[PDB]
C-alpha cells in the first residue's frame, strides 16, 4: 500500500538533492531499503487477497511481482554505474530519476485494485523506457528500437481501452473482486469473440508471443544495461499479470478461441529456441531466450489450470531474475570488448576465473537444472499441458532438448576455449560486476527452499 | 564536528524514513474510513469485551 | 504421541525375538550397541536438558475456528456481502478437503513401506478409501479451471444431479 | 446535458444552494495535488530563465502554491457541486418513474441455473 | 575532416590509478564507502534478515490450520461410519433444481 509508494517517490528529491558524488550511494541505500518494506509485504493470507483499499490491494500472485521489482531497482544502479560515470551531473541525476519513475509505475500497476487504474500505468511505464532506450542506448538504431518498441504495444493496449471501457458501461465497475464474483458466462456471440481478442491482444504483446515479437531483439540489444535488465525481468511481465487478472471474464469463451494462439507459441518456442542455437549476437540471444520461456507462459496462462497457473508464477519469476543476469553477464563482457558478437571474446574463463562460475550457474539456471525454480516453473507447466493433451510433451520436451544447446552454446563459446590472443585490454573483473552478479543469483537459490512464496494465489 | 556541512550533505538520508512512517500514517488513517462493517460479519462478530472498544483498529 | 492414532491407524509391529544358534557373535548387536553408548545417550542427555528447559517457561498457543457462516446456495443473487462470506467458507473447506486427501494418501504410502512384499492385497482396504476419497474429491472440485469460484462448483454440482436425476427418470421408464 | 436544468443561472461558478453541501476539508488529497501543480510550475519557471531552480526567487514559486491552491478549492466545491446535483435529481427522478424501475426478484443461487464449462 | 569533432576517448582503468579500485566510482573513499553500502545495505539486512523474515513468516496460506481440522474432521467422520467425504458440497436437500 502506501508504505512502499511514498518511500519509492520520496526517494526522488533525494536523488535529485544529494550531493554531486553521492547520488548512486544514498540512491542504493535506500533502494534496497524499499526491498526490505517490500518483502514485509510478501505475506499473504489463505484466500481473500490482501486488501488495503478502494485504490490498492495486493495478493499472493501480485506480492511475489513487487518484491522483485522493489529488488531490481538496486540492481541497474550498480549495473550502470561504469558506462554514465563521465556524464555531467544532471543527467546521472535524470537517469535515476527515470528509474525511480519507472519502478514507482510497476509497484502502482501490480497493487492496482481497478483495471482501468490498472491500465492507465499499465503503458505509462512507457515513457520512462523510451527516455532509456533512445537517450542513454549506446547504438545506432536505438531510434528504430525504440520506434518498434512502443508502437507494438500501443497497438495492442488500444484495444483494451476501447473493450476496458465498454465493460464499465456494460457491467458497472471494474474492481479486480468485483469482476471475480460477479462473473458471467461469456456468450460465443461473433462480437464476443472481438469482445476476447481486444482484451487478451494487449497483454499479448507485452509478452512476446511467436509473430508478435520483433520488437524484444530490437528493444533489448540496443537498450543500456539497466533498460535490457528493467524490460526483459518485470516489463515482458505486466502482460503475464494481466491475463491471470482479465480471464476472469473470458470463459468459456477462453476454451475455443485459446486455439490459435497456443499452436502459434508452442510451435513459437521450438522456433525461437532455434533462432538462439544460431544467434551471432549475445545480447540478442539472450532477448530471443526470454521469447523461449515467455512463450512457455502464453501456454501456462491460457491452458487455465491451476497448476498451470502455478506453474507460470513459478516461471514468472525465475525467468526475470535469469534474464536480467545474463544481460548483465553480456553488458559485463561488452565494454571490455566493445562489441557483442560472441566469437569475438573467447576463451574468457582462462582470463576471468569467477565470471567464469557466474555465468555457469547462470546458464544452469536458464537450463531449468531442477532444483531451481526455473524447473519448477517448467516443469509443473509441463504436467498440466500434458494434462490437457498427451501430444504436446513432444512439443514441450523438445523446448528442453534444445535449451539445452543453445544455452551451453555461449558457455562454450565464450567462457570455455581458447583466449583471444588480439585483445589485451581484459582488467581483473570489478568487485562490482562480482557484488551484482551474487546479488542475482542468491536469493534465486534461497528462493528454492521456499516455492509457496512464488507459486501464487492458486496456490 | 563539521555538523555544518555533514547536515548539508548528508540531510537527504532522512527523507526516505520519513517517507516510510508517513505511509504507515496515511495507511492508519485510510482505514479508518473503511470502517464501515467493524465486528459486523457474523464469521468475525462476536461480543464485545469489557474495556477495549474496537476488536480491529 | 504428538499425533493421533485414530487419524494414522498404526497396525502393531510384529517383532520377533531374537534367537539366533551359530556361535560366532552377531555383529549388528556390537554396532547398536556402541551406538547406544556414543550417540543415542548424549542426544537423549541434551535432549532431557532442552526439554526441561521448555517447560520451565512455557507459553502457549491455541487452534482458530470459524463458526458456520450461510454458504452460496442460500445467498441472494447478486449481493457481494454475503458472496463474500459465501465464498471464503466454500474456499476454507476446499483447503480442509485438499488435507482430507493429503491425510488419506499418507495413510496409503504409509501401507507401501509397512507391508512390503504383502503390500498387493494386505491394504487393499486403504486403497478403496483412496478410490472414495478421488472419487469423491472429482466430483466436488474437479474440473473448476484455474478461476475456481463457488458459484462454479455450485454450477458444475448442479449439473451432477441434473444428469442423475434425468437418468433416475429414464431409469424407473 | 446539466446544461439547461430548471434554475440555472449563467455565468454562476458556485451557486448559492451548492453551500448545503461538506465543503472540501483544507488538507483534501485533491487539494494538495493542486499544490503539487502550483509548485511543479516554480521549478520549471526558474528553469526556463536559467535561475537556480529549487533555490530561485522564493517570493516566486511561494505564489504558485497559494494561487493554485485557491483556483483549486473552488473548482472542487465546483466539482462536488455537479456530482451531487448529478446524483440529487437522479434519485428525484426513479421515484417519479417507479414503472420503469422494476424491483427486479429476489432469488437466491441454489434456484440459478447457470450452466457449468468444464476446462478438461 | 567532415566535422570539427573529438577522437574517441580510451577506457581508462580505475586500476591503474588506485590499484584497490572496486569498480564504483573514481573517487577512492566513496568507493570504498560503496563497498560498505552495497554489501551492508546488499547481502547483510536484505538477505540475512530477510531471509529469516520470510522463512519465518507467520501461518501463510493456512498450510497447518487446514490439516488440523481435516485430522479433527476426518476423525469425526469415520467414528459414526459415513463416508469420509462426502462426493456432494451444498447439500442437495436444501437444493430447489428446477424441474
Ligand atoms: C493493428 C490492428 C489491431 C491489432 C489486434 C487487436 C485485437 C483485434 C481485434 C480488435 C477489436 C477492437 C474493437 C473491440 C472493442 C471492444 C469490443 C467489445 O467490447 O465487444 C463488442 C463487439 O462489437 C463490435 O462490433 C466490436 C468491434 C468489432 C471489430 C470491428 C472494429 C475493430 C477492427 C477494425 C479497427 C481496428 C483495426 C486497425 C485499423 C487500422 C460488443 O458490442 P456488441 O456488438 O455485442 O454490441 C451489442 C450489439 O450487438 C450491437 O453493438
Amino acid at each position: 500500500m502506501l508504505k512502499i509508494i511514498i518511500p519509492t517517490t520520496m526517494l526522488l528529491p533525494m536523488t535529485w538533492m544529494s550531493k554531486h558524488n553521492m547520488i548512486w550511494i544514498n540512491a542504493t541505500v535506500h533502494s534496497l531499503l524499499i526491498s526490505l518494506i517490500s518483502l514485509s509485504l510478501l505475506n499473504q493470507l489463505g484466500e481473500n487477497s490482501l486488501n488495503f483499499s478502494l485504490t490498492f490491494f495486493s495478493d499472493s500472485l501480485s506480492a511475489p511481482l513487487l518484491v522483485l521489482t522493489t529488488w531490481l531497482l538496486p540492481l541497474m544502479l550498480m549495473a550502470s554505474q561504469s558506462h554514465l560515470s563521465k556524464e555531467t551531473t544532471t543527467r546521472k541525476k535524470l537517469y535515476i530519476t527515470m528509474l525511480i519513475l519507472l519502478q514507482l509505475f510497476l509497484i502502482m500497476t501490480f497493487t492496482a485494485t481497478e483495471l482501468i487504474l490498472f491500465y492507465i500505468l499499465f503503458e505509462a511505464t512507457l515513457v520512462p523506457t523510451l527516455i532509456i532506450i533512445t537517450r542513454w542506448g549506446n547504438q545506432t538504431e536505438r531510434l528504430n528500437a525504440g520506434l518498434y518498441f512502443l508502437f507494438y504495444t500501443l497497438a495492442g493496449s488500444l484495444p483494451l481501452l476501447v473493450a476496458l471501457v465498454y465493460i464499465q458501461n456494460t457491467t458497472g465497475s471494474l474492481n479486480f473482486l468485483i469482476i471475480h464474483y460477479w462473473s458471467h458466462p461469456l456468450s460465443n456471440s461473433w462480437s464476443n469473440i472481438f469482445m476476447w481478442l481486444a482484451c487478451i491482444m494487449a497483454f499479448m504483446v507485452k509478452m512476446p508471443l511467436y509473430g508478435l515479437h520483433l520488437w524484444l531483439p530490437k528493444a533489448h540489444v540496443e537498450a543500456p544495461i539497466a533498460g535490457s535488465m528493467v524490460l526483459a525481468a518485470v516489463l515482458l511481465k505486466l502482460g503475464g499479470y494481466g491475463m491471470m487478472r482479465i480471464t476472469t471474464i473470458l470463459n468459456p469463451l477462453t476454451n475455443y478461441m485459446a486455439y490459435p494462439f497456443l499452436m502459434l507459441s508452442m510451435w513459437g518456442m521450438i522456433m525461437t529456441s532455434s533462432i538462439c542455437l544460431r544467434q551471432t549476437d549475445l545480447k540478442s540471444l539472450i532477448a530471443y531466450s526470454s521469447v523461449s520461456h515467455m512463450a512457455l507462459v502464453i501456454v501456462a496462462i491460457m491452458i487455465q489450470t491451476p497448476w498451470s497457473f502455478m506453474g507460470a508464477t513459478a516461471l514468472m519469476i525465475a525467468h526475470g531474475l535469469t534474464s536480467s543476469m545474463l544481460f548483465c553477464l553480456a553488458n559485463t563482457n561488452y565494454e571490455r570488448v566493445h562489441s557483442r558478437t560472441m566469437i569475438l571474446a573467447r576463451g574468457l574463463q582462462t582470463l576471468l576465473p569467477l565470471m567464469a562460475t557466474w555465468w555457469l550457474m547462470a546458464s544452469l539456471t536458464n537450463l531449468a537444472l531442477p532444483p531451481s525454480i526455473n524447473l519448477i516453473g517448467e516443469l509443473f507447466i509441463i504436467t498440466a499441458s500434458f494434462s490437457w493433451s498427451n501430444i504436446t510433451i513432444i512439443l514441450m520436451g523438445m523446448n528442453m532438448m534444445i535449451t539445452a544447446l543453445y544455452s551451453l552454446y555461449m558457455l562454450i563459446t565464450t567462457q570455455r576455449g581458447k583466449y583471444t590472443h588480439h585483445i589485451n585490454n581484459i582488467k581483473a573483473s570489478f568487485t562490482r560486476e562480482n557484488a551484482l552478479m551474487a546479488l542475482h543469483i542468491l536469493p534465486l537459490l534461497l528462493l528454492t527452499l521456499n516455492p509457496k512464496m512464488i507459486l501464487g494465489p492458486l496456490y | 564536528m563539521n555538523v555544518l556541512q555533514i547536515v548539508r550533505d548528508h540531510w537527504v538520508h532522512i527523507l526516505v524514513p520519513v517517507g516510510f512512517v508517513f505511509g504507515c500514517y496515511l495507511d492508519r488513517r485510510s482505514d479508518e474510513k473503511l470502517t464501515a462493517f467493524r465486528n459486523k460479519s457474523l464469521l468475525f462478530k462476536r461480543e464485545l469485551r469489557p474495556n477495549e472498544e474496537v476488536t480491529w483498529k | 504421541d504428538s499425533w493421533d492414532k485414530d487419524v494414522y491407524p498404526e497396525p502393531p509391529r510384529r517383532t520377533p525375538a531374537p534367537a539366533p544358534q551359530t556361535s560366532l557373535p552377531n555383529p549388528v548387536t556390537y554396532l547398536t550397541k556402541i551406538f547406544d553408548l556414543l550417540v543415542d545417550r548424549p542426544v537423549t542427555l541434551a535432549r532431557e536438558f532442552i526439554e526441561q528447559q521448555h517447560a520451565k517457561n512455557r507459553y502457549y498457543y491455541y487452534h482458530r475456528e470459524f463458526r458456520r457462516v450461510p454458504d452460496i446456495t442460500e445467498c441472494e443473487e447478486k449481493d457481494i456481502l454475503c458472496m463474500f462470506e459465501a465464498e471464503m467458507q466454500w474456499r476454507r473447506d476446499y483447503k480442509v478437503d485438499q488435507e482430507i486427501v493429503n491425510i488419506i494418501q499418507e495413510r496409503l504410502k504409509a501401507c507401501q513401506q509397512r507391508e512390503g512384499e504383502s503390500y498387493r492385497q494386505n491394504c487393499a482396504k486403504e486403497l478403496e478409501q483412496f478410490t472414495q476419497v478421488s472419487k469423491a474429491f472429482q466430483d466436488r472440485y474437479s474440473d473448476l479451471g484455474a478461476h475456481y469460484s463457488a458459484r462454479k462448483c455450485l454450477a458444475k454440482q448442479k449439473q451432477r444431479m441434473l444428469a442423475e436425476r434425468k437418468a433416475a427418470k429414464e431409469a424407473a421408464a | 446535458m446539466m446544461s439547461g436544468r430548471p434554475g440555472r443561472v449563467p455565468l454562476q461558478f458556485l451557486p448559492n444552494e451548492a453551500r448545503s453541501l461538506p465543503p472540501p476539508k483544507l488538507t483534501d488529497p485533491r487539494l494538495v495535488y493542486m499544490g503539487f501543480l502550483g509548485y511543479c510550475s516554480g521549478l520549471i519557471d526558474n528553469a526556463i530563465r536559467r535561475r537556480p531552480v529549487v533555490s530561485a526567487g522564493l517570493h516566486r514559486q511561494l505564489l504558485y502554491v497559494t494561487s493554485f491552491v485557491f483556483f483549486g478549492y473552488y473548482l472542487l466545491k465546483r466539482q462536488d457541486y455537479m456530482y451531487a446535483l448529478r446524483d440529487h435529481d437522479m434519485f428525484a427522478y426513479v421515484k417519479s418513474h417507479p414503472e420503469d424501475f422494476p424491483e427486479k426478484d429476489k432469488k437466491t443461487y441454489g434456484e440459478i441455473l447457470e450452466e457449468f464449462h468444464p476446462v478438461r | 575532416i567532415r566535422l570539427q569533432e573529438d577522437p574517441d576517448p580510451e577506457d581508462e582503468n580505475l586500476y591503474e590509478k588506485n590499484p584497490d579500485s572496486h569498480g564504483y566510482d573514481k573517487d577512492p573513499i566513496v568507493d570504498l564507502w560503496n563497498m560498505r553500502v552495497v554489501f551492508f545495505f546488499g547481502f547483510s539486512i536484505v538477505l540475512v534478515l530477510g531471509s529469516t523474515f520470510v522463512a519465518y513468516l507467520p501461518d501463510y496460506r493456512m498450510q497447518e490450520w487446514a490439516r488440523r481440522e481435516a485430522e479433527r474432521l476426518v476423525k469425526y467422520r469415520e467414528a459414526n461410519g459415513l463416508p469420509l467425504m462426502e462426493s456432494n458440497c451444498f447439500d442437495p436437500n436444501k437444493i430447489q433444481l428446477p424441474e
